[PDB]
């Protein structure tokens, strides 16, 4: 029945500081460990045990306590820095390790230019009666039978997305609608 | 530099055991505590509970404290999960971690772990009554597989650049596809994937 | 003469009467190599190496006084080891055990006068005294101690 209340969200501009806070009853008589998750990744320990920092995290990264509340502070805000923030607290009372409901961030930042590509079918996937067209955004920053998925961003701080073209073998033998950039399909 | 990798099925049926199993490198197991949490899709982390490495000692999550068993074989460098009775609720995906711990004596705090420094990979689980489908690989193109996820190594793992691997893709019929990405090379200089649920690897 | 002499020495007592393994003296070693338990005191350096685990087969405390101080690394992080003359073997089976005989052993540590009784008196002197300390606390029963326990090592 204990809690950790962390802000949904925060944004930053590169250049600033940032103050990502949690809050919790008796928090300055507990410790608090901040932890950063990335997408497709596992969270990374960053300040443990109030204001300690291990061994391989950048200074820029810290992490203070003020009365029942602890404070994150990341100095030197990049656009690495772009994770989910989380706090946890061990609690005596009630044995468990309460983890902080999590901080979104990434920030605006300098917007990108889309990029794209379109692949045709396979010599053995018509043979096998079947055929699917691959359109795939490379990058994005910021007509039935088509599946589409969603904004997942990458690993260059970019994001990316795949749309798929499902047709039959007769239908192809008797064009990816995205500026708007385009590419064509032809036997 | 404690190196943790889980290991289990990710598929299970409903009402049916969850066994995971983690395997340390580190070198310090009988030392350490080492602990399990997991973090359903979209949602935040929660810790399912932890064992000495020695054997010994555990400490669970009470509200799953009924569903959870765990084990240590010290001479193997691993611990196990064992989840009980197992509901859509528990498709997550699970993380093995080495505990943080401060022990002050003069103070009296003697809490064995506080904060979990070295995390593993994490597995991806699906409770699911589907069974599992072991994709079909066409020139790379890898469709009509289920469970999650795959793996995407090219020319054996010799190219490790140039490579953007995309996000699967839910087909309506309840099963996932993706795809995965010189001008003079042509001739001179394969795709290799892995579904473990499958159990399937093609290196072509 | 290092730690591991002095852990593996202390530990003999503990796998003859079999209240641990064969190999308890490997754990320990490999437990005080992550978390050093070494501690300063009056003129004395202390330390409580323990292993808890499931090779420990009942809970017994083995009490080491050395002769010439050994360097036992520092419980709470310093650049310096402790020098150490008086050593706790704790043998234990969960961490509740050995929370309750560590806590116990804080006020043995904070009381100077029993802390000197221990370096100048003989290995029956010394059993008698704690024996009675472990007869005084409730918390402690069910602890082994045996006038066998007792050793005057020397470097």
């Amino acid at each position: 029945s204990y809690e950790l209340t962390q802000p949904p969200s925060m944004s930053v501009s590169p250049g600033q500081t940032a103050r990502i806070t949690c809050g919790g009853d008796n928090l300055g008589s507990k410790y608090v460990h901040w932890y950063q998750q990335k997408p497709a990744q596992a969270p990374v320990l960053v300040i443990y045990y109030d204001s300690d920092r291990p061994s391989g995290i950048p200074e820029r990264f810290s992490g203070s306590k003020s009365g029942n509340t602890a404070t994150l502070t990341i100095s030197g805000v990049e656009a690495g820095d772009e994770a989910d923030y989380y706090c946890q607290v061990w609690d005596s009372s009630s044995d468990h390790y309460i983890f902080g409901a999590g901080t979104r961030l990434t920030v605006g930042q300098p917007k990108a230019a889309p990029s794209v590509t379109l692949f045709p079918p396979s010599s053995e996937e018509l043979q096998a009666n079947k055929a699917t067209l691959v359109c795939l955004i490379s990058d994005f920053y910021p007509k039935a039978g088509v599946e589409t998925t969603t904004p997942s961003k990458q690993s260059n701080n970019k994001y990316a997305a795949s749309s798929y073209l499902s047709l039959t073998p007769e239908q192809w033998k008797s064009s990816c609608q995205v500026s708007t950039v385009e590419k064509t399909v032809a036997p | 530099q404690v190196q943790l990798q889980e290991s289990g099925p990710g598929l299970v049926k409903p009402s049916e055991t969850l066994s995971l199993t983690c395997a340390v490198s580190g070198g310090s197991f009988s030392s350490d505590w080492w602990g399990w949490i997991r973090q359903p899709p979209g949602k935040g982390l929660e810790w399912i509970g932890t064992i000495y490495g020695s054997g010994g000692s555990n400490y669970l999550n009470p509200s799953l404290k009924s569903r959870v068993t765990l084990s240590v074989d010290t001479s193997k460098n691993q611990f196990s999960l064992r989840l009980s009775s197992v509901t859509a609720a528990d498709t997550a995906v699970y993380y093995c971690a080495r505990g943080s711990g401060r022990y002050n004596i003069w103070t009296g705090y003697y809490t064995p772990f506080d904060a979990f420094d070295f995390w593993g990979r994490g597995l991806r689980v699906t409770v699911s009554s589907a069974s599992t489908k072991g994709p079909s690989v066409f020139p790379c193109l890898v469709k009509d597989y289920f469970p999650e996820p795959v793996t995407v190594s090219w020319n054996s793992g010799a190219l490790t650049s140039g490579v953007h691997t995309f996000p699967a893709v839910l087909q309506s019929s309840g099963l996932y596809s993706l795809s995965s990405v010189p001008s003079s090379s042509l001739g001179t200089q394969i795709c290799n994937v892995n579904h473990k649920p499958s159990n399937t690897k093609v290196d072509k | 003469v290092t730690q591991e002499d002095i852990i593996r020495a202390l530990a003999s007592p503990l796998i003859k009467d079999g209240m641990v393994d064969e190999d308890f003296a490997e754990y320990v070693i490999a437990r005080e190599d992550r978390s050093p338990t070494g501690l300063q005191a009056k003129g004395v350096g202390v330390a409580i190496p323990h292993t808890l685990g499931d090779y420990v087969r009942d809970n017994a405390i083995s009490v080491g006084i050395l002769d010439k101080p050994v360097n036992f690394e520092g419980w709470y992080q310093s650049p310096d080891p402790v020098p150490v003359r008086v050593v706790f073997m704790l043998a234990g089976r969960t961490w509740d055990d050995i929370v309750i005989v560590l806590k116990w052993l804080k006020d043995v540590i904070l009381d100077e006068e029993f802390m000197k009784r221990l370096l100048t008196m003989s290995d029956e002197e010394i059993y008698r005294q704690i024996y009675t300390r472990i007869s005084k606390a409730p918390q402690l029963s069910g602890i082994n101690f045996k006038r066998e326990y007792v050793r005057h090592l020397g470097t």
